[PDB]
């Protein structure tokens, strides 16, 4: 009933910290995101992850880095974790460059495309907007 | 408070 | 023998589809700060859904938006956990 | 004080977005049959995410498709839990 | 840390069991669905839900069913449950006469539109397709 | 097996 955690390492944790955007995207600076990235790396380091922080990545940079991470050998890792910090809209996340679909970023880790994470939890934490609606709340 |  | 190719993913989104997500310039975002705080406290003794459910509560209760711009004023946020996990996940042992 | 209007929903889908879901004419669907057996056995003692994670495992492991049309032959299914819950849910007491 | 369950009733459970479809939809008969509805009825009844099954509902009937349920007094209920059994596509589910968005069915129960389920779990169980992709599996 |  529990994922087997008896592996040499807990696993890799990739953090993508997108703060600054090309003006053509219409997106502004994401003040506060360095605070997120700092609290995340300390927190995930303390859990046991091998944590890497990337900053202001283009769309192709985000895709390639995740593609390459999926091609590493995770045989001796219990799991994988990725945290995205950026602008976004429904199903989509911004690079500094424009938008790329969240499905395409995560698909690199499908069972058939990353056999050494097979039967292992693949975690994605996403800080981004998913549209323009506001929640006014109640009570 | 800003929006992402 | 076989396992679905989409199995064993979990997506912890800061917000629900269609909606905005808040970030505070001197402090960080509601979701991330809430997540780190609960992981700092319970990362090694709670199952991941328990952790993320508490994150859901903390963001939903503790926070209310504060903008001078009246449009984004006194607003709320609920995060969104999508699980295709096939087991309980504890980060220890 | 306030509560987000989208809070405290849970969606237990039989499959992930974009994908198909299977139903057996003499027996019923993979997801429902699995959901009921886990609820029969554990509905009153497990938390709902524990229940649905086991349903996820049962659908992912026990089932593999069997069709005349080779397109739908030897296929797999993983369900999809979407949680905006703010507390643990037990169906008793 | 747990939802308060100390209420007179567990709550209402609506099951929509759509088996037969108008030929104009092109959708076939969903043999096996009655066996699902029967098993679901016993299970949810057994948990304590007050269960009602509606069969072969049109889009307007499904909307009205959920609208009406959201307008009831759930003051003495711990929660609400709805189970949908039908054909579907991404974000949509079939009535016998066509498709209706799942968002519209569930939005009736938002905090601001159903105050007597505020802070109470609202559960939706959905057996339906969400597109046409197949999962080939691996290993 | 059939599909929904």
């Amino acid at each position: 009933y529990q994922y087997n955690m008896n592996f040499e390492k807990l696993g890799k944790c990739i953090i993508i910290n997108n703060k600054n955007f090309d003006k053509v995207t219409g997106m502004g600076v994401r003040n506060g995101t360095d605070k997120d990235a700092e609290a995340l790396f300390k927190c995930f380091r303390s859990l046991g992850f091998d944590v890497i922080v990337y900053n202001d990545c283009s769309c192709a940079k985000m895709q390639d880095l995740l593609k390459k991470a999926s091609e590493e050998d995770h045989t001796n890792a219990a799991c994988f974790a990725c945290i995205l910090l950026s602008h976004g809209e429904e199903n989509v996340i911004y690079g500094k460059d424009g938008v790329t679909p969240i499905k395409d970023l995560t698909a690199h880790f499908r069972g058939d495309r990353c056999k050494t994470l097979l039967e292992k939890p693949k975690l994605f934490f996403i800080q981004a907007c998913r549209g323009t609606e506001l929640d006014d709340g109640i009570q | 408070d800003e929006v992402x | 023998y076989k396992i679905p190719v989409e199995a064993d993913f979990l997506f912890a989104y800061s917000t629900v589809p269609g909606y905005v997500s808040y970030r505070v310039p001197g402090r960080g975002s509601w979701f991330v700060q809430a997540l780190c705080s609960i992981l700092e406290e319970h990362g090694k003794d709670l199952e991941i859904m328990q952790i993320l459910t508490r994150v859901n509560d903390r963001v939903a209760r503790h926070f209310e938006s504060d903008s001078d711009d009246p449009h984004f004023h006194e607003k709320k946020q609920i995060p969104c956990v999508v699980s295709m996990l096939t087991k309980e996940l504890y980060f220890s042992q």
